């Protein structure tokens, strides 16, 4: 009892610093989401992936592939490309 | 009605259990409530239990178990109405008051608790009727309680509140408690006020101007303790209220003159160093008028601002000897400010930081009046100056003169103490540490007085006398005294069996400093017939005896391991190994460090099979402390020495001892950390029947060998043994019982960094959804711990397929 | 809520789905995830209300079996714990470093073995020892006792091989007296079956030295 | 605290200054609790420092600290270390009850 | 408690058990092995000795069992007791059932060692049994002796050929 509700208290305390950190019912959309924004993360991140990247693309600047990849981060990004 | 008058009963009997019941009934009985809270009708409850915290009769024994059954049921329901919360408060809100801190956080554990549970809109309804109140009692209640909410709440949601009840024109009295919950929003938020000090100063400014000093009064205090628990930035906020405080300075006197100084003075910190310097030298004007007044409330802020100005830059450390200091030591220095505590406190800790911007040798001049006075208990005060002056001064500054006369000036003081106090002690060893080779001359007559001390009939006297030989100790071996350290030494061998166990404690300390310094040849007695008169002393009982001479006899297993024979430390192995029955730690910790020092001496199996033997018996500390120590006799002697041994001992059929050898096997892989690398395969057997044996505590304890075993010898490259390990836990993961369940995580947790989170995640995919809303309630457990420790670590490794979920990322397939 | 023979179809594996796959909130994820390449299911005693560890496997279990290696060690003899120690301190080192360097315990376990409630290693572990050991063209003697087959004559089945042929699955199996000349009909054998350095070899093997 | 459930960390962005531990809690991780092999010193935010609260023990927090606390090496591997203040707050059903039946 | 007994561990390959269910398994708990039930202690197995549901898995057991398992005949003479003890019980208690025969295989015993005879069993409540080995395959039995009357009382065998002279006391056996 006790301790069972301490649990509760660190599961609200770890989701705010580290984000995506699922419960129980956690909705397939809602999952899904912390995976594409952690591999979004992770390409940029590092400086070999993100040439990578940007070389396989034939993106113009390293730069450009960068903000590419942080605009993914939203929702609304498929949508501003087809509207082009 | 007859059916449901059962359970009218049964609350009855179970609030009769708590209040007045066996140690074992209550404890049954609040299991009953935790559980079973929310059928029964809060109602119910707080009806039935509230209002035994009103009569006079209950103890406080009594009270806090039932206080204790408040706060664990109104942690669970969560939805409480009005009625309640105002009962509720009526019996928590005057805890805050009450004597001891104990009982004063249980009482705001209940409100911050109730806070969250009653809802915003719900207390702060309660609060207005209370504070508009005409009660005294009740206004400093719901002050102190109000801003309890604030803190658990946020100040920001309950600050309209606030200003509402300051600005009010309405009441006075509203406008003097909505101020006091300034003070304890100040005070709970400690520095964090900050961020909330432009909306709190709504209300202290314009609340300041009110006709009604006491209220007048009260502001001048919450800003001294808005302007202190802020500390360096604030000013900026507090110019605002600067104006009006000096003319209530330049006339109003009387207890108004009291508070506006601490206002004043607590905020010159915080100045800038261009009106820091303006202020202080305005202030300093009125302190030097002040310095006659009786009141206590204004010697209390003549200390402060003192305590305030060194700091400035702008006054000079000349300025300060030349005028302030000759007029501070001999008006707050009178015997009678000795006598009551609350102000020997601050004039103390004033004339500490006085002693940064004065010269160390300035004010260690004018504590030589105070330290040779006749009164004793001023005597001791002006011990405290020294000391903690002494910490805070290096001694280079002092002529020779000084440095002969503070010496007399405390031994006289030490000479003389009646209560035993540390002070004399720390102090009188602060001076010695700072000048040590300078001592040299002055230890000659110190060191007859402890001799003449250790034969003094007040059992007092014999502590003082010794605990001070275990202070000059590393002074003297600086002068090279040694043969004075066998004059002291022989001396502590002879009072050695003496009676009194506060004496006899720290006779052995003393003993135990002389012992490390000198030479091991030297010693008088010397060691080896020391050693034999021990070891009946570790029979004595007590514990000051228990433990100084633990540490005492481990100090020679490490030094002078060579003299006792070796049957002579089998006879303390079996000493000590009896004596860790004792209630204290500090013992059971030293007990076992010293089977170390004893297997590096004489053997391991001579002492593993005195320990094993001692798994057999019931009681659990010597379970636990005998499976320590066979942890710690392997990382001395080698595993390799114990591990066969231990791994033997496993197969006798008690499970005590079952479980006394897995838990030895986990201590001695956290105390040999890397090693552990070339014994795992032989564990692995020794594990399986473990994590696959019927019963719980098999499974936790060997999942705790795991979890030691699997951050240390990860990148090893075993890993073919942790895939077995694993294999074995995982299905423990459905399991209950808290402390089986803590321990499987914690080693799935390790194992993750033995496997790497690819190879261990393909176990935990798969019932991450799933259907069953407990398989997946358990998976996800696992998953939000490798989470943590791995972010990007997992992000190749997702189950994931461009059909699998609609977005995907495309430029993971993306090939140059 | 899709029927499994529809959830089957998208599969590529269709035998792992369940009929309890079929209720999960996002049945089409959980069939993918489930049949992704690498991903081990959940433990099977979900469902049991037995708590996963209950008796009837372990009633009879044995208590523990020092391995082999530390057995060598003699402490089963100095400390009898069914129902001082003179040990030698280079001899134990030695077992773990130079004589144990690279024992590995006999089975283990593999990737995706878990370990359910009734399985007990202690038979497959046997199982591999077994069958490395038996032999076809070879009989034990207990086997010979219980056969009443001395040394050096032929197996009954002998006249039968001569009528149907030799073992359809050992076309390699030789047997004294049919394709093997009868001399060979020796002791316990009356057949037989008669048809580098991986860039990483160390060249040297040194253990770490105690002295 | 590991073995004492009701006791709530802090959890906030450590800032630069140590915590502290009375004698009594010395050399233990404010973690797992382990006596064994420490690593880093622990870092407490500042809303843990101020005044008289800044001495106690982070464990306890009703004795003063004297000697600095630090991280075990296992509890640096896990991370556990970075997670933030670990400085407990409440002083938690067993400390009270004791308490109280002795008076 | 135990009344002395040694209760074998689990593992020990079987002194005739008092019972012989209870043991000790790997660890030292108490078991029965029967019923699957584990217990702290003495006091608890005679509980369950003494309890409802080790009474029925004996009756499972006992169930279990029972579904598997102008010539010269034999005749036997079992005498009893010459009102000696029988004068202390006298409750009608059974008192009237007379002494009971059963064809036992060997197949089955406490020591399981050797078997493959049969065995004429002959029981009476307060006297210990008593058994008869049957090498020859079959001697005696008869083909329908009577002219088929059926009162089963226990069985073909106990009706068809035996005597129970309960006046003396004498079991006649044919």
């Amino acid at each position: 009892m006790a301790e069972k509700q301490r649990q509760l208290k660190l599961q609200k305390i770890y989701k705010q610093k580290y984000i995506g950190l699922g419960d129980e019912s956690t909705t397939r959309e809602q999952w899904q989401r912390n995976v594409r924004n952690d591999t979004l993360n992770t390409l940029q991140g590092h400086s070999a992936s993100l040439e990578y990247v940007s070389l396989s693309r034939g993106d113009l600047s390293i730069r450009d592939t960068r903000i590419h990849l942080l605009k993914s981060m939203s929702p609304g990004y498929k949508a501003y490309l087809r509207e082009e | 009605l007859n059916k449901d008058e059962k359970k009218e009963r049964t609350l009855s009997m179970l609030l009769l259990k708590i209040k007045n019941g066996n140690t074992a009934s209550r404890r049954t009985s609040m299991r009953i409530l935790t559980d079973k809270a929310v059928t029964f009708g809060p109602e119910m409850i707080f009806n039935r239990l509230l209002p035994i915290l009103l009569d006079r009769s209950l103890e406080d024994q009594e009270r806090h178990l039932m206080i204790k059954t408040i706060d664990r049921v109104l942690y669970q329901l969560g939805d409480l109405t009005k009625p309640y919360v105002h009962k509720i408060l009526v019996v928590a809100a005057p805890l805050l008051i009450d004597e001891d801190p104990m009982v004063r956080s249980t009482g705001q554990e209940i409100i911050t608790n109730l806070s969250t549970v009653a809802g915003l809109k719900t207390i702060l309804t309660v609060m207005r009727p209370d504070i508009e109140n005409e009660d005294e009692y009740v206004r400093n209640v719901t002050s102190r309680a109000a801003a309890v909410v604030a803190k658990a709440l946020g100040v920001n949601q309950l600050l309209p509140f606030i200003n509402a009840a300051c600005h009010s024109r309405k009441s006075w009295k509203a406008r003097h408690t909505g101020i006091k919950i300034v003070q304890q929003i100040g005070i709970l938020l400690g520095i964090g006020v900050l961020n909330h000090l432009t909306g709190l100063m709504s209300c202290i400014k314009d609340c300041l101007m009110d006709d009604h000093v006491p209220v007048r009064i009260v502001t001048a205090h919450t800003l001294s303790t808005l302007a202190e628990n802020s500390y360096p930035y604030g000013i900026e906020v507090f110019n605002v209220v600067l104006e009006p405080l000096w003319k209530g300075i330049r006339s109003h006197r009387g207890k108004v003159l009291s508070s506006f100084l601490k206002a004043v003075g607590s905020m010159i910190p915080l100045m800038d160093p261009e009106y820091a310097g303006y202020y202080t030298t305005e202030a300093m004007r009125i302190i030097r008028r002040e310095f006659d007044s009786p009141d206590d409330e204004m010697k209390k802020t003549i200390l402060l601002v003192l305590q305030k100005c060194s700091a400035v830059e702008s006054i000079t450390p000349k300025f300060l000897r030349e005028e302030i200091a000759p007029e501070f030591f001999q008006k707050f220095w009178v015997r009678r400010v000795a006598l009551d505590r609350p102000l020997n406190k601050v004039v103390t800790y004033t004339t500490v930081t006085l002693a940064k911007k004065l010269g160390c040798s300035y004010t260690i001049d004018k504590l030589l009046t105070p330290l040779r006075d006749e009164a004793e208990p001023f005597r001791t005060m002006a011990v405290h100056a020294v000391t903690r002056t002494v910490n805070l001064l290096g001694t280079a500054d002092l002529d020779e003169r000084l440095e002969t006369r503070l010496i007399d000036a405390l031994l006289i003081a030490f000479q003389e103490q009646t209560n035993s106090d540390s002070i004399i002690f720390k102090g009188f060893g602060a001076v010695t540490v700072s000048l040590d080779i300078r001592m040299k001359p002055f230890l000659a007559p110190i060191v007859s007085t402890i001799l003449n001390h250790l034969k003094h009939k007040t059992p007092l006297v014999r502590q003082h006398a010794a605990d001070l030989c275990a202070i000059l100790i590393p002074v003297i071996k600086n002068c090279h005294e040694f043969e004075m350290l066998n004059k002291l030494n022989i001396i502590l061998y002879e009072s050695l069996g003496e009676v009194y166990p506060e004496v006899l404690g720290s006779i052995i300390n003393a003993m135990y400093c002389i012992t490390s310094v000198m030479d091991l040849d030297k010693l008088q007695p010397p060691i080896n017939q020391i050693l034999p008169t021990l070891t009946p002393i570790l029979r004595n009982k007590h514990r000051k005896v228990e433990v100084n001479t633990i540490k005492f006899v481990g100090l020679i297993g490490k030094l002078a391991p060579t003299y006792a024979p070796p049957k002579e430390w089998m006879r303390i192995c079996f000493e000590l190994l009896e004596l860790l029955k004792s209630t204290n730690k500090e013992i059971r910790r030293s007990a076992n460090a010293t089977f170390g020092f004893i297997a590096e001496a004489i053997g391991p199996h001579d002492v593993l099979v005195a320990l094993l033997n001692n798994l057999k018996v019931q009681e659990r500390q010597l379970r636990v402390c005998t499976a320590v120590a066979i942890g710690i006799v392997a990382k001395v002697c080698g595993p390799y020495n114990v591990l066969p041994v231990i791994m033997n001992e496993y197969t006798t059929p008690e499970t005590n001892v079952q479980n006394g050898v897995l838990k030895a096997m986990s201590f001695m892989f956290e105390y040999i950390g890397n090693m552990s690398k070339d014994y795992i395969y032989f564990i692995t057997p020794l594990l399986e029947d473990a994590l696959t044996d019927r019963d719980l505590v098999h499974r936790q304890t060997a999942s705790n060998v795991i979890t030691h075993l699997a951050l240390n010898c990860s990148g090893t490259g075993h890993e073919d043994a942790f895939i077995h390990l694993m294999n074995l836990l995982i299905p423990n993961i459905f399991e209950t019982s808290p402390h089986a369940i803590m321990r499987i995580l914690e080693g799935l947790e390790a194992l993750s960094q033995a496997l790497g989170p690819g190879l261990f995640m393909n176990y935990i995919w798969a019932g991450l959804f799933h259907p069953a809303k407990n398989v997946r309630k358990a998976f996800w457990r696992v998953y939000n711990n490798m989470y943590v420790m791995y972010q990007d670590a997992m992000v190749p490794f997702y189950p994931v397929t461009p059909d699998n979920n609609e977005e995907y990322i495309e430029e993971l397939d993306l090939v140059l | 809520k899709p029927s499994l023979s529809q959830l089957k179809s998208q599969v590529p594996y269709p035998q792992i789905i369940e009929w309890y796959d079929c209720d999960a909130r996002y049945p089409g994820l959980l069939a993918s995830i489930k049949c992704t390449k690498n991903v081990i299911p959940v433990p099977s005693h979900w469902q049991s209300k037995k708590e996963y560890l209950s008796g009837r496997s372990l009633l009879g279990k044995r208590p523990f079996e020092l391995p082999d290696i530390i057995k060598k060690t003699n402490i089963e003899q100095m400390r009898s714990t069914l129902p001082a120690l003179d040990l030698d301190y280079k001899k134990l080192h030695d077992v773990f470093f130079k004589i144990g360097a690279n024992w590995k315990p006999d089975h283990l376990l593999c990737f995706g073995d878990v370990y359910y409630e009734n399985r007990n290693l202690f038979e497959e572990t046997n199982w591999k020892r077994m069958v490395d050991h038996k032999r076809p063209g070879r009989i034990s003697q207990e086997l010979r006792a219980i056969m009443n087959l001395p040394e050096g004559q032929l197996p009954p089945w002998c006249m039968k091989m001569k009528d149907i042929g030799l073992p359809t699955g050992y076309p390699d199996l030789k047997i004294a007296g049919l394709n093997w000349d009868i001399t060979n009909l020796k002791g316990d054998v009356y057949g037989k079956i008669i048809p580098r350095n991986y860039f990483g070899a160390l060249i040297s093997f040194e253990t770490p030295e105690f002295e | 605290s590991r073995h004492q459930f009701d006791l709530i960390m802090c959890l906030k962005q450590p800032g630069v200054q140590t915590g502290l531990l009375c004698e009594k809690c010395d050399g233990k991780c404010p973690i797992c609790d382990s006596y064994v092999r420490p690593k880093r010193k622990v870092r407490v935010c500042e809303n843990c420092s101020f005044g008289k609260q800044a001495k106690n023990c982070i464990i306890c927090n009703l004795n003063v600290g004297v000697n600095d606390a630090f991280y075990c090496w296992e509890c640096c591997r896990l991370g556990k270390d970075k997670d933030g203040c670990p400085r407990i707050l409440n002083l938690g059903s067993n400390r009270l009850d004791r308490h109280f039946e002795k008076k | 408690l135990s009344k002395g007994e040694n209760v074998p561990y689990t593992f020990q390959d079987e002194q005739v058990r008092s019972n012989p269910y209870i043991y000790k398994n790997h660890s030292g708990k108490l078991v029965c092995k029967l019923c699957n039930t584990m217990h702290m202690s003495w006091s608890s197995v005679e509980r369950h000795l003494g309890g409802k549901k080790h009474g029925l898995n004996v009756l499972r057991r006992g169930i279990s069992i029972e579904k598997s398992s102008g010539s010269v005949g034999l005749a036997i003479q079992v005498n009893y007791s010459s009102e000696v003890k029988e004068n202390s019980v006298d409750s009608d208690d059974k008192a009237k059932v007379p002494p009971l025969i059963r064809i036992v295989s060997g197949l089955e015993l406490s020591d399981t060692k050797q078997k493959g005879k049969k065995f004429l069993v002959i029981a009476y409540e307060p006297f210990e049994n008593i058994a008869i080995e049957l090498p020859p395959n079959e001697i005696l039995f008869s083909e329908n002796n009577d002219m088929d009357n059926n009162n089963d009382g226990v069985d073909e065998l106990n009706k068809k050929c035996t005597f129970w002279d309960a006046i003396s006391k004498l079991y006649y056996v044919q």
